[PDB]
């Protein structure tokens, strides 16, 4: 899938077998995206 | 049966939202992750003020 | 008429200043209950959030989208979902309107009620514009967003009671004051030494005749003049606020005389 | 977690009716009437119109618990008179004292400005 | 956070009524009891609802991400 780093504006779509670290940036700080499938709420 | 299972369930008594999923490599080479879950209590009968 | 009589003291587009004359202390009671709690009213109900890279939580922004003041004129020709014979909400029943916000400019985005874009078909009712009572134009202040933080979010309002939410609450405060003077003693004033100096004295008290010393105490009198004043939120005219409050409760009553009506089957 | 649903104050459940008319067992000619899915709104207001007429001895209503929305209402008529028409005659008694109010407070609306 | 949209009390609209706020304060300089006055917050829950309030969203607002 997909991720996003931290201290950063990137898209990151390294799957598994590489994780860290960004590009072209340096930090090991990933985030991960959210969801495709829309969470509905109760306005209450 | 090649493999033992160590995943980590959602506390049985609360319930949420994942907020924040991050996937960080540790000082010793290890990828360990964080699960934030967001939960907006709102105040009910037996909550202490 | 012929029955309880109305007063119109003040009459603006927010509130509306009145005297009910001839009426019975708990009718005046329930149409405050009732001009409260149990009129139909247009909220955002359902909020389904595409993107959400705000500071504020998903639900947090929910929550306000649900407070946000609608349109509800023509309600009474709008349909509760629970009743209405479609799959989840349709144009019968919901009203859909997006919202679509993104930071563009380097100072902080502001993102207001009118950005809130009706989708939905609302085929001649007036219905589902979100009230803007603001100066500016511009409405209640949903969210704020910074440089790259973008609100995509869909929401479905359906027509709702306040005695389910508050957010379906059609007016604010009503206030509500009979026998200014304290002439049917139905309160014991609290006080250090003269009971009427400390006291404050009400504006009401310019509509009625005060007690006189060498006369005793009324005991056969009850409450018949009320003092009120209702104040409506946007989404409905005061006017039809208290007009839907009487139309409501004479309803419901009507109701259980239906049901009366019903229980003489066999 | 433990709370109900709050239409479950106004929307009827499966099996419960509206009313629950039921025969007084302490005095005679009397009846005790479960509203359900209403509060004070309605309780106090019938009440009240109900010692209105003449030819009712008692009328109470009471809540038994806020949690749930109904309350009791317990009527006692003289005799040759059936309780329920006293209860008709109150609910229609309140509607028509309504329409009046409705009336008067719109022809009240026509004659104002701003 | 950010200005309540309504009142808890009573339930009158507040959350339009935040900048219109600031400018009074800051613009005409007046005080905010006057402020609050011309905003039609005579009862003090509402008055409460924008005096008490703070926009700790600006600080939020603060953070890159
Ligand atoms: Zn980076
Ligand atoms: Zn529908
Ligand atoms: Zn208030």
């Amino acid at each position: 899938l997909k991720y996003i780093c931290a201290e950063c504006s990137s898209k990151l779509s390294l799957s598994r077998t590489d994780a860290v670290r960004c590009k072209d940036c340096g930090h090991r700080i990933l985030l991960k995206a959210r969801t495709k499938r829309l969470v509905q709420f109760e306005a209450r | 049966h090649s493999k033992r299972d160590a995943s980590t369930p959602l506390r049985s008594t609360e319930n949420g939202i994942v907020d924040q999923v991050l996937v960080t490599t540790n000082q010793d080479g290890l990828k360990f992750v964080k699960v934030r879950v967001r939960t907006t209590k709102i105040p009910q009968i037996g909550d202490k003020f | 008429e012929e029955g309880p009589q109305v007063k119109i003291r003040e009459a603006s587009k927010d509130n509306v200043d009145f005297i009910l004359s001839n009426v019975d202390l708990a009718m005046a009671n329930s149409l405050r209950r009732v001009m409260i709690a149990e009129i139909p009213t247009l909220a955002i109900d359902s909020v389904e959030v595409e993107t959400n890279t705000t500071v504020l939580a998903d639900e947090f922004i929910a929550h306000r989208l649900g407070l946000i003041p609608l349109q509800s004129m023509d309600i009474e020709q709008l349909e509760y979902s629970r009743d209405c014979f479609c799959e989840d909400h349709c144009d019968k029943c919901s009203v859909v309107l997006t919202l679509q916000a993104f930071g563009e400019s380097e100072s902080t985005t502001n993102v207001y009620s009118k950005d809130l874009v009706i989708v939905s078909n609302l085929m001649g009712r007036n219905i589902g514009h979100p009230i803007i009572q603001d100066k500016e134009g511009n409405g209640v202040l949903i969210c704020k967003l910074r440089k790259g933080q973008e609100l995509k979010l869909t929401c479905v309002a359906k027509k709702g009671i306040a005695k389910e939410h508050a957010k379906w609450g059609p007016a604010a405060a009503i206030e509500f004051e009979y026998d200014p003077w304290n002439k049917l003693k139905h309160t014991d004033y609290w006080y250090e030494q003269d009971s009427a100096k400390e006291w404050p004295q009400s504006k009401n008290c310019e509509y009625e005749d005060p007690p006189n010393e060498g006369d005793p105490f009324d005991y056969k009198a009850q409450a018949d003049t009320f003092y009120m004043n209702v104040e409506s939120v946007g989404s409905i005219p005061v006017d039809q606020v208290v007009v839907r409050g009487i139309d409501t409760l004479q309803k419901k009553v009507a109701s259980i005389l239906l049901a009366l009506t019903q229980m003489d089957q066999d | 977690m433990n709370a109900p649903d709050r239409f479950e104050l106004f929307l009827l459940g499966e099996g419960e009716s509206k009313l629950k008319i039921d025969p007084d067992t302490k005095a005679p000619n009397a009846v005790v009437i479960t509203f359900e899915k209403e509060d004070h709104t309605l309780g106090n207001l019938i009440r009240a119109e109900l010692l209105n007429d003449r030819k009712v001895l008692f009328a109470a209503y009471k809540v038994e618990h806020p949690f749930f929305a109904r309350f009791k209402l317990r009527i006692q008529t003289t005799e040759g008179y059936d309780p329920k028409d006293a209860l008709k005659n109150a609910c229609n008694s309140i509607i028509n004292k309504l329409g009046a109010l409705k009336t008067n407070f719109e022809t009240e609306w026509n004659l104002q400005t701003l | 956070m950010i200005v309540p949209v309504r009142c808890f009390s009573c339930g009158k609209v507040v959350g339009d009524k935040w900048e219109s706020y600031l400018n009074l304060l800051q613009e005409d300089e007046l005080d905010e009891g006057t402020a609050l006055s011309r905003l039609g917050l005579k009862r003090y829950c509402c008055r409460r609802m924008i005096l008490t309030h703070v926009d700790l969203i600006e600080k939020f607002l603060r953070y890159n991400p």
